[PDB]
């Protein structure tokens, strides 16, 4: 629908529709951005990435609702939670097909690069909470491959301290905890990146210093519910 | 239950 | 896209829909049980009331913070606030087509017939909320006639105390201060419908009670701002 | 600013 809209007329149209809370017209408006071909801005990475986090977040909220309603429990509450989940699906996969065609294959900086295969990770980890059995045993692998490349780069290309580097560990670690079954592997990671963040904030400005420990919070609060 | 990443990791660049 | 779904899977899925704060969902839904062509019970009049209410919401929010944008203020931010106002107008357009196609006549009691009449009222002041110039002045009359059949219906036929009347009141009230510059019939309406009610209350019992002093602490909440 | 309705406007029938 956006093929006949400019690139920059796009990207504002994002920034407005975001002010509005508008965030099925921002995703359209950034994958329309995304398919002109060109790679995109740091600032254009996030408004992505805040785009189509809020709309599947509101399917995800939405799904679980139905889930839990279905599972007190005619056949109304299975085919609506069937309906929000197809939907919740195709967001994932619209996603999932920005980022590859051709977002990663052109991604060389690590905070390129990280960014989207950590949100490869994050939407077949979306897809992972509503599969089941052995759909389910692929995707989680699909997951769990993004992740481990994002976080062998991560380790190699930035300090401990990264926003980029602790949002990866940080959600590695969620899918740990609650896809993978694996809670002592996140207890563990969670751990470590803190750790090794704390260790290195000497090194930061002011700035920089609460980007770093507002993402250290959250590994804490994980650990403060895990342990 | 969990907390996940916010959106955008960080203010700039 | 409904007609091939009983009527009462539409309302159930409605339910859930609301559940899962899914408005559009459940505006859907609850558009197709319409369309089935009978009327609709109170339960179901409050359904298709909080499902559209809800979509309108969150478009007028949006157009409010378009609009302010452009006020301070390329083409892009007009272009927005009018794909958002296009998109409001057609809400309004559907559910006033709805009223007209056939509600509001096959409504004979007086709590069917208010009710699709102040909605009438409503969906004409939202439009009038975004209109301008000579089409405003015809909005503005479409939705006064509404208002006023209804007030007429509602003082013959319901007392002082009754929610819908007192909701029309309070909604007519509101057209009066912020869509037709009648500051002074607003506050004089506001304060002889919560002064008629009042004195009513004591006909009441503890559950109806409740029912009617939420909408009178509105109409207080309103002569505080106005006064 | 000023307030209207909510969309139900009572508990019951
Ligand atoms: N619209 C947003 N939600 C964001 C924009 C930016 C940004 C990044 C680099 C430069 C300018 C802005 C964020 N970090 S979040
Ligand atoms: N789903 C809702 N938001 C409502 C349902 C009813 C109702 C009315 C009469 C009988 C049963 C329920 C409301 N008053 S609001
Ligand atoms: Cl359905
Ligand atoms: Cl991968
Ligand atoms: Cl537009
Ligand atoms: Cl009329
Ligand atoms: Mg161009
Ligand atoms: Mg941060
Ligand atoms: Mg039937
Ligand atoms: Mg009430």
């Amino acid at each position: 629908a956006m093929g006949s809209m400019e690139r920059a007329s796009l990207i504002q149209k994002a920034k407005l529709a975001e002010q509005a809370e508008r965030y099925e017209d921002m995703a359209a408006f950034m994958k329309g951005a995304v398919e002109k071909g060109e790679e995109l801005s740091c600032e254009e990475r996030n408004l992505l990435s805040v785009a189509y986090k809020n709309v599947v977040g509101g399917q995800r909220a939405a799904w679980r609702v139905l889930s839990s309603i279905e599972q007190k429990s005619g056949p109304e509450v299975r085919e609506y939670r069937e309906k929000v989940e197809t939907e919740l699906q195709g967001v994932c996969d619209t996603v999932l097909g920005l980022l590859d065609s051709h977002l990663i294959k052109e991604a060389g900086d690590a905070e390129s690069r990280v960014f989207y295969l950590k949100m490869k990770g994050d939407y077949y980890r979306y897809l992972a909470e509503v599969a089941t059995g052995d759909d389910k045993k692929r995707i989680i692998d699909s997951a769990r491959s993004a992740y481990q490349e994002a976080m062998d780069i991560s380790k190699k290309e930035m300090p401990p301290t990264n926003p980029i580097r602790l949002g990866l560990a940080l959600n590695f670690s969620v899918f740990h905890y609650e896809i993978a079954n694996s809670p002592e592997e996140a207890i563990s990671l969670a751990k470590t990146t803190f750790d090794e963040a704390m260790a290195d904030l000497h090194t930061l400005s002011e700035d920089s210093y609460k980007d770093s420990t507002l993402i250290m919070q959250l590994l804490r609060d994980n650990l403060t519910l895990w342990t | 239950r969990s907390h996940s990443s916010p959106a955008s990791l960080q203010l700039g660049t």
